[PDB]
RNA sequence: CCCUGGUGGUUAAAGAAAAGAGGAAACACCUGUUAUCAUUCCGAACACAGAAGUUAAGCUCUUAUUCGCUGAUGGUACUGCGAGUUCGCGGGAGAGUAGGUUAUUGCCAGGG
RNA sequence: GGGUAGUUUGACUGGGGCGGUCGCCUCCUAAAGAGUAACGGAGGUGCGCAAAGGUUACCUUAGAGUGGUUGGAAAUCACUCUGUAAGUGUAAAGGCAUAAGGUAGCUUAACUGUAAGACUGACAAGUCGAACAGAUACGAAAGUAGGUCUUAGUGAUCUGGCGGUGGCAAGUGGAAGCGCCGUCACUUAACGAAUAAAAGGUACUCCGGGGAUAACAGGCUUAUCCUUCCCAAGAGUUCACAUC
RNA sequence: CGAAAUGGAUUUAAGUUCAGCCUUAUUUUAGUUUAAUAGAGGUAGAGCACUAAUUGAGCUAGGGCCUGUCAAAGGGUACCAAACUCAGUUAAACUCCGAAUGCUAUUAAAUGAUGAAUAGGAGUGAGACUAUGGGCGAUAAGGUUCAUAGUCGAGAGGGAAACAACCCAGACCAACAGCUAAGGUCUCAAAAAUGUGUUAAGUGGAAAAGGAGGUUUAGGUACGUAAACAGCCAGGAGGUUGGCUUAGAAGCAGCCAUACCUUUAAAGAGUGCGUAAUAGCUCACUGGUCGAGUACUUAAGCGCCGAUAAUGUAACGGGGCUAAAC
């Protein structure tokens, strides 16, 4: 009850502070946010001048058939990079979205980095 | 038995310097205050002493959200 | 006496008191009330003089409620001084009353005896008064 | 007269165009003139121009 | 499209409490601490590795509005001005009363 | 070394003296922009911190109730309700849940040259500031940092000391010295600071003026004073009003 | 054409200087008041949601009192009373709320040089009262200190009998012309008559707490042609010295109620007078003679008393006025 509620509350507070520390995204340099469920892994690129998701990816996508490991998110970030290049976006701001930059997120981010995306 | 007190500081001239709807250019001071009596919205910045100033030319506007006042340049 | 037992500040500025009463203007705890017809200050000590009068007139018949409490210092400079130093010192306590304040309330006794007792009280206050029955019960 | 009246009202009357007693001015009633006339109603006499 | 999840926009609480309903997918609970990682002790949280089990809680929806929040119309206080004087013109609360309220919506992903 | 000489010995002030006060900061007075006086009402201050500064990341008090070795009203531990009432070096106010509060890691931006545009303002001054070049700290990055949550902890000019630079160098070349940059020494507190250097008496007094200002009278006021009057608990053998 | 007596600083407070206000010259054109739209307050007011003060009940920790008491665990709680609940108040340094005016921006009209910049020359830096909001004082001062506006200052004329600051109104000069503002229209003294009421105090032509069968109008509660009230004629009692305290208290020192009954027409544990104590005289109470409003109150319009100093009527300017007052 109260313990789960306060865990949620802490997550929200962290999320909000992160958001206004990094600022909003613009069509030139939109914002990349992630979400880490118990099963999957989601990423969205958002332009807040419109509230529009320019691109997105997740491990639910059957064709990718990745898992939920460091290796899998490496490949997933590769796919995201190749999907964004054809929509000619190279600058992104990395909203860690209430998580700690470590492990899976670290591998995701570095994978977007080796392939010419400025985060 | 004289007066034990009688001591006052110099008035600091706080308050809103540009009224909502006025046209300002970059760098104008909008509010002088102690503390965020008014908070910062789009296109404004907060000085080290909570002064509100305009980052770009535009028109001042005040909004209210959950009872807090926000200053913006639109 | 009647007086507050602790104050934030010992001395306060004499305002201008005006207008009728918009609150504390209805009979609440009793049967008969002693409304005022003026706006003025009632000292604590006149308050207790009126209270003695009412209570003594009432041979245990009922209860008396006092609807005002002074809580306002009244300062007075020493006897022989000039206009120099400032805000001399508290002397006695005043309560504020406006036209329509109930000011006193009584319970238990027959209406005639209450009216007599409460004229006996009004004889010692500095304001015109009026004795009111509930005017919506009997 | 304008002597002794409030400063704001003297300004309103000079904005209407009246400086002396016996001053004659024709004006077209819109909201502005209506507001000025309401401000200074006690010092004017209004007749209508058929 | 609808459901679910994520992420915004518009501010009136979009607030908590109790009762009931579900859970395909999705979300969450949940399982182990062994690898990198974390706590001024604790794998609780954070972090990594996963699919044995469940709506119990979180979550969504439905309830008497139970608490809160919001709240008219009139009247009063107050008030600008006035050769009408407790009067003439204009503005008009707070409290209370009748009520109301358990949000709405943009585009991304999954499958209906 | 008052034997002698030249002088100083503040102002505000419900007359002057005595007393108190003099700069700066917070609130009220202040009449809902700013400003606004009194010997009006309450306080603080002439600092502290090598972190109590910078940044990254993570956490949330106090109170009430409840179960507990000493342990008691109250120490530490756990839960429920309450939801900032706690806590922010230091007064008060304005702020502070994204916390500006608490903890830990690293660290020195407690930087050089600048600065569009402003606020406040007699002047002198004071205050905010995006952004740019150099070079760092933290961070994966975006970005933040030109001391401290904000507003008090301060002192002009002249004179002199210290370090740097190498501009001026009285015929020339040096040098003394000066200028420039960095910086130190003033309860100059009477705090916009008359001097580097300053107390009293005059009824022996003198001069220039003032009813701008006191003592005697007139005037305004009536606290105080005096004269009444309203209420009548009572005293008076009973009987408030013969009387008090 | 036309100020200022303010702000800042000062070995300054009766001085001086800068700003503010004035004038001349040139340039510039955009003050000022509305209306509409849109903004930030925290004042008046209000409120108890915060910080404090505070009223009466309800509840109840804790503290003592008492009691099966040791000082074990206890119980009766008049109380001393935290917290909490309901109802009701106070605040410049309280605010969950919150105006009106005022302030700022834009636009459109309206007013016509009232704005601003540069330069030459200043003066002023002692203010006063009146209408509001305040602080100090004693909600005293023609007091002192601030804010807004006005007047005087620097303003003549008319009115308030006289009376710089109040009311009306801004004097270029002349006229033996008219209409009006304030204020007036019996007379001094230029100007009024009519309509409906009120006032008996010359109120008008000073004032309080309080007293008050003054009167006009309006409205309640008692009470009444089935007899009210005042008077007049009767009863106004029996039980019962109500039990008593006391010495007595017989209705009338004093305690208690008089849920004390009967004959009841009506008679009270008596209204007053007065007796040591009664005794005694009266009243409420009720009956007959009479014959309609009466008895207590409420709101207004005028009045009454309270009313009260010293050269001389002297608180209408005078004469006077019953309107020539309201």
């Amino acid at each position: 009850m109260k313990k789960i509620k306060e865990a949620e509350q802490r997550k929200l507070r962290r999320k909000k502070r992160i958001k206004d520390k990094i600022g909003r995204g613009v069509a030139s340099r939109p914002r990349i946010t992630v979400f880490k469920s118990n099963r999957y892994f989601y990423a969205q690129v958002i332009d807040d001048s419109k509230g529009h998701t320019i691109a997105s990816i997740s491990t639910i996508e059957k064709s990718l058939n990745l898992g939920k490991n460091i290796d899998d998110v490496k490949k997933l970030g590769e796919v995201l990079a190749k999907r964004l290049k054809e929509k000619n976006i190279n600058n992104l701001i990395f909203d860690r979205n209430g998580y700690k930059y470590h492990g899976l997120i670290a591998s995701f981010a570095t994978s977007l980095r080796e392939f010419g995306i400025n985060i | 038995g004289s007066s034990k007190n009688g001591r006052d500081s110099i008035s600091k001239r706080l308050g809103v310097k540009r009224s909502g709807g006025q046209f300002v250019k970059a760098g104008e001071i909008i509010v002088r205050q102690r503390g965020t009596k008014f908070h910062k919205g789009k296109n404004v910045g907060l000085g080290r002493d909570y002064t509100i100033f305009a980052l770009s030319s535009g028109k001042v506007e005040f909004k209210t959200l959950k009872g807090r006042k926000y200053v913006s340049i639109v | 006496m009647l007086s507050p037992k602790k104050v934030k500040y010992r001395k306060k500025q004499r305002g201008r008191l005006s207008g009728e009463a918009q609150k504390g203007n209805k009979i609440s705890f009793g049967e008969y009330g002693l409304v005022s017809l003026e706006t003025n200050f009632i000292t604590a000590r006149q308050i207790e003089a009126a209270r003695i009068a009412m209570t003594r007139k009432i041979k245990r018949g009922g209860r008396v409620w006092i609807r005002i409490f002074p809580d306002i210092p009244y300062t007075k400079k020493p006897a022989e001084t000039r206009m120099g130093k400032g805000k001399g010192g508290v002397d006695h306590w005043n309560a504020p009353v406006k036209l329509g304040t109930v000011m006193f309330e009584m319970s238990g006794v027959v209406e005639e005896l209450a009216q007599e007792a409460m004229s006996l009280a009004s004889s010692k206050l500095p304001v015109k008064t009026m004795f009111v029955v509930r005017r919506d019960l009997r | 007269s304008l002597i002794g009246k409030l400063n704001k009202k003297v300004k309103v009357l000079k904005a209407l165009g009246l400086n002396k007693i016996g001053d004659k001015k024709v004006h077209f009633l819109n909201e502005s003139i209506k507001g000025m006339l309401n401000e200074t109603i006690n010092m004017i006499l209004l007749s209508e121009v058929m």
